[PDB]
RNA sequence: GAAAUUGUUGAAAGGGAAGGGCAUUUGAUCAGACAUGGUGUUUUGUA
RNA sequence: GAAUACUGCCAGCUGGGACUGAGGACUGCGACGUAAGUCAAGGAUGCUGGCAUAAUGGUUAUAUGCCGCCCGUCUUGAAAC
RNA sequence: CCCUGAAAAUGGAUGGCGCUCAAGCGUGUUACCUAUACUCUACCGUCAGGGUUGAUAUGAUGCCCUGACGAGUAGGCAGGCGUGGAGGUCAGUGACGAAGCCUAGACCGUAAGGUCGGGUCGAACGGCCUCUAGUGCAGAUCUUGGUGGUAGUAGCAAAUA
RNA sequence: UUGGCGGAAAGGCCUUGGGUGCUUGCUGGCGAAUUGCAAUGUCAUUUUGCGUGGGGAUAAAUCAUUUGUAUACGACUUAGA
């Protein structure tokens, strides 16, 4: 037995791999997950996380 | 099917205590036995080596009447009829012999032991 | 179709194993086995018989002989884990055992077709036995009762505790 | 080590002997216990008579025939004490208990055999000198055993025959010891003495 | 003739049967979980039946493999059989139960020509 | 001679158990002659055979063998623990069994 | 032409229930692997 | 003037026994070696025998050892008289 | 410490047998037994952190590396199994035998389940991607229908024969 | 084979005489292999059947009838060449 100080097996709670079934959006997140993995620039990670977002978390600009 | 029937001395032949004389059943069974013996002589059997090889009784569909019980109730009064079949055969001789070949598997140590015994004795 | 397909088939190419690191150093025998020791055969066809040990072979086996004149045990090889090294010692200097090796004992393996339904010896083997045993028995004749000891069999009597017995 | 072990029950303590013997049967040794009338129980005779009367009170109320059976013979008292220590309601317990037979006296199958003792159940080795003890034959004939005197008469006859045996055995062994002493101090005797025999 | 594999181990080769399927005839022995509040099987008392759980899962290198070492693939005709032409050492064909005998002889002939193993080469055969 | 025994007799006592749960994978063996773990340490690693008979002849014999080995000592009185390829059938509690002297190290 | 329930035959067990879990004995019953490419032709239908 | 006990340390030596062999071209850290190379250094190989079949094994019935109270429900609490 | 004080109703319980320099009480020292606990290893799943669009061949929700974790009623969520019907596809199966049913015969899945062999049978049915619902039973003194033990039992005895 | 003894569950113990075999008390001669480096490597006693060939002996019980010292029925007690 372990005296657990946290909740075991919990999800991170941050959405990855967006819930949409748009194939062009999936191509875009494939391109930007390559760029975020290997270009070591923070911009690519920021736009990769922004690509996952839902509609109310993407307000019009 | 013998619970709470009377006890009698004539069950000593079969080592039981509970025995009866079901006359209607004996009439039906011996009518079927007579018919089977007639079928056997029609088929051309020996009529002296015959023993009853097979017999079975199972249940026919019930026949229902009504029974009148106290405080105006109805119950069933059902007959349980029978299907009976039987087969008489000639008593034949001994059945068969000459069983399977029973091929043997022996290790090299067993074969060497048998060869050693056959060498060491006559 | 009955079954549809697998979307991916596993590859049929078999991979090579990794490069092992298990070299073979020679067997380090136990200290009670020196050549010339009288052994007791624990298992086998000649179990309970006392033989003399001659040479440590290549495949970690011990070359032994009866001698064949004494108890009828021929020139043979046994496993070192299936003998008891007794304290009785004879000298086997004067015996040329370098002729025997692992290729000297070949079984000439049998095919699967040749099945023994119901049912011989090498002449080279029989005069090799006759050469070595006449050199052993000359060393046997020095101390008394060794021929009788090697002819007699070993067995456990009632009250024999092998953890207390010294061989 | 033995096929059958014959235990002389004289001077033994009932519980300690029963706990030895029950483990022997469960391990698979065949045991026959003779002279069950000479077992000993520690304590006063009046204490053990009161104990047996307390046991004798216990019976099934609505039918005494299906109650606990109070056996009166010393061998059956020993059998009760041993069946308490064997798990007798299983097949292993029944197979163990069929390796045991207990007798008053020494019957003719076993009067010509060798009797042993159990030194960790002997009264002279276990009890402090001064403590009082009972004899199982006396207690059993106090609570209802009918055959105490016929066993005594048979045991007297058997002891007379056994003394007649032992006189001849002693004479023969004195002859053999005399011949061994006169045939000692030869060369084979000195070689055996050097080798330890 | 199969691909080399590790030794196939089943963590629980016994079939999980529903509690009291031996007791009552109305209770089938397909597995159902006991949702009762006093159930000894649900409470996992000693001496009762064991329940299916994820720890009994087969090895991923060993899963879905027959004792011969192949995976069963159901086939209905020669075109379904021909999909296993380049994968003979990993898959073994099994003729479907509803194929007639005069088609079964054709599928067996083509599988013997292509070297494909058939796991039931004895169905509807006359002799 | 009249004796040909090249093994030590032993008795199959029981399984490894607690007060109310047994474990058939480990059997308990009483080797005769030994009464202490220091003498029982000689017998570790030795092969054990349980030899029994059957009515049906299988491969030339009506005698079947179950093989195992001594693994460790048990208790203070020379009982040993033994493991077999297939576990002993538990009706053999109190049955005789053979401890051979190989694998040898003397 | 299912099940409850029943008859016959066959097999098995049964000292105040029966049924179950782990393990093995015994009896009965049963699947799989056993060719492989191969130096080779000691060869026939000559490849 | 010593020894020994007790406690503690050794990157001292060495014997027996049990369980496990996961991974699958190479890459790393090391050691012995002047070097080639070798090795117990990022997970088992070498040699040999028997059998090649119901022998191992699976299933099923039985036997044995130990364990196992009737399910669902309300309830603080159900095997519940 | 032991004894007297010390009396309850079926027969009775340091768990039982039994135990008296204990197998009792006080105390001390060792050895030993074994939990689903601890240590190491393998496997399953979950979670987390990473690597890997290069060409060839597939699946980037893929493959691979590393570490930790796993109790659970009420309840929540996720991934799946099964049924009736609908769009598409396999130019699917089938009177040389579809569906159904029986089978202490075999195989796969942790499981819901799936597949095969044999028997019976006689006319339709299935895999995959999706759509839809009158979609999964052991219970409700559930509904309808059928059948047991009780049980060859209670009984078939008023009104003279 | 002669003579005893043994009734607790004796079923065994002792003894006389001759025959026959072995003798490792001592000294010799010949054989053994190949079961291949181990595989219980098979040697015990318990019951039954069927054959031989050698002795031994030629019954009762139950149903049915009857009795009434008995009796719900079974059972019991009687009788019957
Ligand atoms: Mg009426
Ligand atoms: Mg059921």
């Amino acid at each position: 037995g372990i005296d657990h100080t946290s909740k075991q097996h919990k999800r991170s709670g941050h959405r990855t791999a967006p819930k949409s079934d748009n194939v062009y959006l999936k191509l875009l997140v494939k391109l930007y997950t390559f760029l975020a993995r290997r270009t070591d620039a923070p911009f690519n990670k920021v736009v990769l996380k922004a690509l996952f977002l839902s509609k109310i978390n993407r307000p019009p600009v | 099917f013998n619970s709470s029937i009377g006890r009698t001395a004539q069950g000593k032949e079969f080592g039981v205590t509970k025995a009866r004389w079901p006359a209607k059943s004996v009439k039906f069974v011996q009518g079927l036995l007579q018919n089977a013996a007639a079928n056997a002589e029609a088929k051309g059997l020996d009529a002296t080596k015959l023993y009853v090889s097979h017999i079975q009784v199972n249940q026919a569909p019930k026949q229902r009447r009504r029974t009148y019980r106290a405080h105006g109730r109805i119950n069933k009064y059902e007959s349980s009829p029978s299907h009976i079949e039987l087969v008489v055969t000639e008593k034949e001789e001994a059945v068969a012999k000459a069983a399977e070949k029973k091929v043997v598997r022996l290790t090299s140590r067993q074969r060497g032991r048998i060869a050693a015994q056959k060498r060491i004795a006559a | 179709t009955a079954q549809q397909a697998p979307k991916w088939y596993p590859s049929e190419d078999v991979a090579a194993p990794k490069k092992t690191r298990k070299a073979v150093r020679p067997q380090k025998l136990r200290a009670s086995l020196v050549p010339g020791t009288v052994l007791i055969l624990l298992a086998g066809r000649f179990r309970g018989k006392r033989v003399v040990y001659l040479k440590h072979l290549e495949d970690n086996t011990l070359l032994v002989t009866g001698p064949f004149k004494v108890n009828g045990v021929p020139l043979r090889r046994v496993n070192a884990r299936y003998v008891i090294a007794t304290s009785t010692k004879v000298s086997v200097e004067g015996v040329n055992v370098e002729k025997f090796n692992v290729e000297y004992f070949a079984k000439e393996k049998l095919t699967k077709k040749e099945k023994k339904e119901a049912n011989e010896i090498k002449t080279e083997r029989v005069e090799d036995q006759k050469v070595v045993d006449k050199a052993l028995l000359a060393e046997i004749k020095k101390t008394p009762l060794l021929k009788q000891y090697l002819s007699a069999s070993f067995s456990l009597k009632n009250g024999d505790k092998p953890h207390l017995l010294k061989f | 080590v033995e096929p059958v072990v014959v235990i002389d029950g004289k001077g033994h303590l009932v519980g300690r002997l029963a706990s030895v013997v029950a483990k022997q049967l469960l391990n698979g040794q065949k045991i026959v216990v003779v002279r069950a009338e000479e077992l000993n129980i520690s304590g006063e005779f009046f204490r053990n008579k009161l104990k047996y009367h307390d046991f004798l009170r216990k019976a099934t109320a609505f039918n005494k025939t299906r109650g606990p059976f109070h056996f009166r013979a010393p061998s059956r008292i020993f059998y009760k004490a041993l069946r308490g220590m064997v798990s007798h309601k299983t097949a292993r317990g029944k197979a163990a208990l069929e390796r045991l037979k207990v007798f008053e006296g020494i019957p003719p199958p076993y009067d010509k055999k060798k009797r042993v003792v159990v030194p960790q159940a002997l009264r002279v080795l276990r009890l402090k000198p001064g403590r009082k003890y009972t004899t199982l034959g006396k207690l059993s004939t106090s609570v209802g055993w009918k055959y105490e005197d016929v066993v005594a008469k048979l045991e007297a006859k058997r002891k007379v025959s056994s003394a007649e045996y032992y006189a001849k055995k002693r004479a023969f062994t004195k002859k053999v010891a005399s011949a061994n002493a006169t045939a000692a101090e030869s060369d084979v005797a000195k070689q055996l003495a050097a080798l330890g025999y | 003739a199969s691909l080399p594999h590790p030794k196939i181990v089943k963590k629980h080769t016994k079939k999980f049967k529903r509690h009291h399927s031996d007791r009552y005839h109305r209770v089938a022995e397909n597995w159902r979980k006991q949702k009762g509040i006093d159930s000894v099987v649900r409470r996992r008392f000693r001496g009762n039946i064991s329940q299916p759980k994820i720890g009994y899962g087969s090895n991923k290198k060993t899963k879905f493999l027959s004792p011969s070492g192949h995976k069963t693939f159901l086939v209905a005709n020669v075109k379904d059989l021909e999909t296993l032409t380049m994968h003979t050492k990993t898959y073994a064909a099994e003729i479907a139960h509803n194929i007639s005998a005069k088609n079964r002889v054709v599928i067996l002939a083509r599988a013997k020509a292509l070297g494909i193993k058939v796991t039931n080469p004895k169905g509807r055969l006359a002799l | 001679a009249e004796s040909h025994r090249l093994y030590v007799k032993g008795k199959h006592l029981s399984y490894q158990r607690s007060k109310r749960v047994n474990n058939p994978n480990v059997s308990l063996i009483k080797i005769e002659g030994v009464a202490t773990p220091q003498d029982a340490q000689f017998y570790l690693g030795k092969r054990i055979a349980y030899v029994y008979r059957a009515s049906k002849e299988v491969r030339g014999s009506k005698i079947r063998v179950m093989w195992g080995k001594v693994t460790r000592t048990h208790g203070n009185s020379g009982v040993v623990r033994a493991t077999f390829r297939n576990n002993l059938p538990a009706k053999t509690f109190g049955a005789s069994v053979r401890i051979f002297l190989y694998p040898s190290n003397i």
